RNA sequence: CUCGGAGCAGAACCCAACCUCCGAGCAGUACAUGCUAAGACUUCACCAGUCAAAGCGAACUACUAUACUCAAUUGAUCCAAU
RNA sequence: ACCA
């Protein structure tokens, strides 16, 4: 076989080896078969496809038993009857593209529970409403006639 | 051609961001000073006139 | 079953076809218009005097001295430097398993420019600034081939779909005279030339090849491993162990970095005629076509 | 109320979005005259590179 | 316009239409607003917003600059990030 | 000899005259007179010109405000200066 | 100073 000054046994000679760019590195983090993955065509007006990510939060053992119940709660809407915590992304016409969103919000969801922020953020437009109508339901609240 | 008022100076923000803008002044006013939106920082900053443009 | 043979049996019947009873198909042979007779000639469709009826009008965008539309519109580099701007033919997924799915290509070998130009999967312009062929996404759902296949540039998930079925892909640079005879070996080899080196990347594509991210073909090999797991994390596949395949050895072949085709070596000369290869042994000559 | 739906009537808690008409635009032309380049995002159904027969 | 040039008998572009005017591969000609870089500090923001678009020409001016321009000005090209690269094909055009 | 207002041209729009009249080739306030974007108008073409929801940034509790008062108050391309 |  022909090799010029370039060769890339030359180039690195470090990385000499037939396997050295194919081995697997020995050195697991979201497990796919305990995840269940399904595709639909999402109206297909779309383009976009549709994937979803659906796994049991509580049998969950690949997210520290702490995560999960902070999860199932800054995210009860996600969870349904049998307790499958459910992803879905149908912003791209690839299933490749929308279950790697899936896959990165589950990888989100654990990574903000650990974190705990406690910056106060920004009030939102939505919640300051909310805000006033809640001050103003516990200003109607009375007490009991004889304590 | 003659008659002249106003003149046409560069505002150089004081952010040192480079930004810079345009406005009329009284030819026979002080160089001007003002507070004005700074893209590049994106906040209200000062810019001080810098050289006349043309007069007006 | 039908008009096919009811027209050869008609045909029995007729007259002999000769060169007297031809004729165009009704439709191909519109009628010439001739400035003859009343309704053509006369003034002969060219109106009745100024410069349009004596053949003087001015030139085109001209506008009758307002200043044209086409000199008002201010100057805009939308064309500066097309000339020099590389371009790609785009290889869709689609059209890659289609082509191995209708044999024209030969996934148990290694595929790169020359196998792709001679299944008649694509159709490189070197002359119209073609640089290669930029491997596209589009497809990537259905794509099931395994093959060992070098482009010039690769989007990243259609690399995933290369390696999640067990494939290779590699980025590889070639400049305009490499190409070109990349795309025809035939008619290089008709011109009796020795093969040529060829040549490094521009410094601007350098960092392009020497990034294993792209799988570049001057990158590191020990720094595969990790981009190859870095999209199996991201797209949710598990990486294959390709050194367990049988055809592991076929899916590493690559070109040597100076090198055009698989198995010949810069210098030597390919004798179609006969059928022969001349190598120089020259040290002077061996020493430039392997620099 | 999700226990309401889940326990006490033995069902699936119902979930409603308000849901906007979709935004009005005319017929496409073939020659937009003045608009601006991105008339064409309009009309648009996908943001991702297409390439008909490559 | 040159119909037949005198050494190759081939009809020339106009090289003026080039330096002004984008082809797009549906047909559309491109072309900035004129006066966009004119007395700035006399108009409006809203008027300096619409000067600053790329806008498209009409059929008229379409068919006059594919007259003053040659064929190789209106072949598809690929070049690798192209800003304009999802503008050269229609969607959802109807007659 | 360009641009605005009025009559001719009474009521959607348009409408000539070496027709009748009157004006403009600026001033003033700002310094978010920042960004961005649906949908529209249009001086009978084009060029140019015009208005604007939502959004982002700001500002903010009693005509103002994501598009100042004002009728015109104006000059394309190339090129030059930076 | 005053090219377009």
């Amino acid at each position: 076989e022909f090799k010029s000054i370039y060769s890339l046994d030359k180039l690195y000679p470090e990385s000499q080896g037939s396997d050295t760019a194919w081995r697997v590195p020995n050195g697991s983090d979201i497990p796919l078969d305990r995840l269940t993955i399904s595709y639909c065509r999402s109206s297909g007006n779309k383009v976009n496809s549709k994937a979803e990510v659906r796994f049991h939060l509580a049998t969950a053992e690949w997210i520290a038993e702490p995560v999960r119940q902070k999860i199932a709660i800054t995210h009860k809407n996600k969870i349904n009857r049998l307790g499958e915590l459910i992803l879905t992304s149908e912003s791209s016409r690839y299933q490749f593209r929308n279950l790697a969103d899936c896959l990165q919000k589950i990888r989100d969801m654990i990574t903000e529970a650990s974190q705990t922020p406690k910056e106060p953020t920004k009030e939102d437009v939505k919640l300051h409403r909310i805000r006033i109508e809640n001050m103003n339901r516990e200003r109607l609240r009375q007490k009991r006639i004889h304590s | 051609k003659s008659k002249s008022k106003n003149i046409l100076v560069r505002m150089v923000s004081e952010a040192g961001t480079g930004f810079c803008f345009n406005t009329k002044r009284n030819r026979l006013r002080e160089k001007l000073t003002l507070l004005h939106y700074d893209p590049v920082v994106k906040q209200r900053v000062l810019f001080v006139e810098k050289k006349k443009i043309r007069s007006l | 079953q039908g008009g096919g043979a009811r027209a050869l049996d008609l045909l029995r019947g007729l007259p002999r076809v000769s060169l007297a009873n031809l004729k165009p198909n009704p439709g191909s042979k519109k009628p010439e218009r001739r400035p003859r007779g009343r309704r053509r000639g006369r003034k002969c469709g060219r109106g009745h005097k100024g410069e349009r009826q004596r053949g003087t009008r001015p030139r085109l965008g001209f506008e009758g001295g307002q200043t044209p539309f086409y000199i008002r519109i201010p100057k805009y580099g939308f064309n500066e430097g097309h000339s020099f701007r590389r371009q790609y033919k785009p290889l869709s997924l689609n059209r890659l398993q289609y082509l191995i799915d209708l044999g024209r290509v030969d996934p148990s070998q290694p595929i790169d420019l020359t196998q792709l130009v001679n299944g008649r999967g694509v159709t490189i312009q070197p002359l119209k600034r073609d640089y290669g062929v930029q491997l596209v996404e589009e497809g990537a759902d259905t794509f099931t081939a395994k093959v060992n296949i070098e482009v010039q540039l690769a989007s990243e998930l259609a690399i995933a779909a290369i390696e999640k079925n067990g494939g290779v892909v590699t980025t590889a640079f070639y400049d305009p005279r490499s190409l070109d005879i990349v795309c025809k070996p035939v008619p290089f080899f008709l011109r009796g030339q020795p093969i040529p080196k060829r040549m490094l990347p521009p410094e601007e594509l350098v960092p392009y090849y020497t990034d294993a991210k792209n799988r570049g073909y001057l990158a590191d090999p020990a720094k595969f491993p990790e981009a190859r797991l870095e999209l199996a994390r991201k797209y949710g596949y598990i990486l294959p162990d390709i050194t367990k395949d049988e055809l592991f050895k076929m899916l590493c072949t690559r070109k040597d970095p100076r090198q055009i085709f698989f198995g010949l070596a810069p210098g030597w000369v390919v004798n179609m005629a006969d059928k022969k290869i001349l190598k120089p042994t020259d040290e002077n000559l061996l020493k430039y076509y392997t620099s | 109320v999700t226990y309401i739906f889940h326990q006490l009537l033995d069902m699936r808690e119902p979930v409603f979005e308000f849901v906007r008409p979709p935004p009005y635009h005319p017929k496409q032309k073939r020659f937009p005259h003045r608009q601006p380049l991105r008339y064409l995002d309009r009309y648009r159904d996908s943001h991702e590179p297409t390439y008909g027969i490559y | 316009l040159t119909y037949f040039s005198a050494r190759k008998g081939k009809r020339k572009t106009v090289k003026a239409v080039i330096d002004r005017f984008l082809r797009l591969h549906c047909g559309l000609w491109v072309r900035r607003k004129a006066g966009y870089k004119k007395k700035l500090w006399k108009k409006t923001p809203a008027r300096k917003k619409r000067l600053r678009e790329f806008v498209f020409c009409n059929k008229t001016q379409s068919k006059l600059l594919d007259k003053m321009t040659t064929s190789f000005w209106k072949r598809r090209n690929w070049y690798v990030d192209d800003p304009y690269q999802k503008y050269h094909d229609r969607t959802n055009l109807k007659v």
